[PDB]
């Protein structure tokens, strides 16, 4: 809760800012997040999680038509109620 | 028919302690079960829900 300045490094996590536009980078933890002026989230993520990372991004698979597995683990159709 | 008798207006819906209430605490009577309006529901291959007096199944 407290705010802090920026950029900001601790734990791991540099904080930072790259061409104009905020970035958040964990490459131990391997993921690189960021942000642009409008608001677009995008998440870098590497390889070492295929077929892992299950959440609102999907798994990281080949596949395409079966990345609806929800938190119970169930391929749904309607991408909303997942 | 058009009966005669005790209501409430359109917006309030009757609950079964004796005041009637909008549909958004509105229980469902899912197989009988009197689920409050809340309650996320499932075994291991359905997945059910109480969302505002209608009982949203799916499987
Ligand atoms: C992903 O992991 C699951 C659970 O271990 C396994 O059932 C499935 O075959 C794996 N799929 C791929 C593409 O490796
Ligand atoms: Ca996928």
């Amino acid at each position: 809760d407290q705010r802090v300045s920026m950029p900001y490094a601790s734990k791991g996590l540099y904080l930072e800012t790259e061409a104009g536009y905020y970035k958040l980078s964990g490459e131990a933890y391997g993921f690189v997040a960021r942000i642009d002026g409008s608001g677009n989230f995008q998440v870098l993520l590497s390889d070492r999680y295929f077929n892992k990372t299950c959440g609102l991004c999907g798994n990281f698979n080949i596949f395409a038509e079966d990345d609806f597995m929800t938190q119970e683990g169930t391929l749904t159709s309607d991408p909303y109620d997942f | 028919a058009c009966l005669e008798g005790c209501f409430c207006p359109p917006g309030l819906y009757m609950d079964e302690r004796g005041d009637c209430v909008p549909k958004a605490q509105c229980p469902c009577y899912y197989d009988g079960e009197i689920f409050q309006p809340e309650d996320i529901f499932s075994d291991h291959h359905t997945m059910c829900y109480c969302e505002d007096g209608f009982m949203h199944c799916t499987m």
